[PDB]
């Protein structure tokens, strides 16, 4: 059955959800989970909105991303409306309309990280590491929790994330390749792959490592 | 309240 999420509203507006919910007998829960069927987004009038971390996990989970304006176009024509005429075309960061929340719907058989091992290093702020790591998990990577735990051989393909502003004013995240043999990028490489639903190159997001 | 990233 149907399960809902909400990101980026008033608690004024997720009262609007849950009289619906609750007028509806449809599931409205405050976290998201592997059930969760909807997250429904803030959107401007285009149906783009801003990237939250519910954002990001209901794409990579394959979710309906879905605009607010499905939950109140939907209570004005009392009647449950159509996801489709209100998916979330794209977002403020990655483009109006990349279309990535209907990507990851289709690609459930190719997800983006399938054949990478990712190991989320370092401090992070904003968005717990384990749900980063949940996040990559559910694009296909394998998650690897410490360096010396990457698996080997030129069958693997191992990535290092790390955010460098979390990190204190030692700039140690350019020694972090004389630990392991794995490029090293930001976490907006992560970010930007998964609202795109398209693994992006690595190019523009390594980090240089002092050898 | 919910963290943005931009």
């Amino acid at each position: 059955r149907m399960s809902m999420v909400v990101s980026g509203l008033t608690p004024e507006e997720f009262m609007l959800v849950y009289k619906f919910a609750r007028k509806h007998h449809i599931t409205l829960t405050n976290l998201i989970t592997e059930e969760t069927t909807h997250v429904v987004m803030k959107t401007d009038a285009e149906f783009v909105c801003e990237r939250t971390l519910k954002y990001f996990l209901g794409i990579a989970g394959g979710k309906w991303v879905v605009s607010y304006f499905w939950v109140t176009q939907s209570i004005k024509e009392r009647k449950m409306l159509n996801e489709h005429d209100f998916e979330v075309r794209g977002d403020v960061v990655n483009g109006r309309n990349h279309q990535g929340p209907k990507r990851a719907r289709e690609s459930q058989d190719r997800k983006i990280f399938r054949g990478l091992e990712i190991c989320c290093y370092g401090p992070f702020t904003n968005m717990p590491t384990d749900q980063l790591e949940w996040m990559v998990q559910l694009c296909g990577a394998s998650v690897v929790k410490e360096l010396s735990s990457f698996t080997l051989g030129t069958g693997v393909h191992p990535i290092v994330v790390v955010q460098p502003d979390a990190w204190t004013e030692d700039n140690g995240f350019h020694a972090i390749g004389q630990m392991c043999e794995a490029p090293v990028v930001t976490r907006e490489w992560v970010l930007d792959s998964v609202a795109l639903y398209q693994c992006q190159e690595l190019d523009t997001y390594l980090i240089p490592q002092i050898p | 309240r919910s963290p943005v990233f931009s």
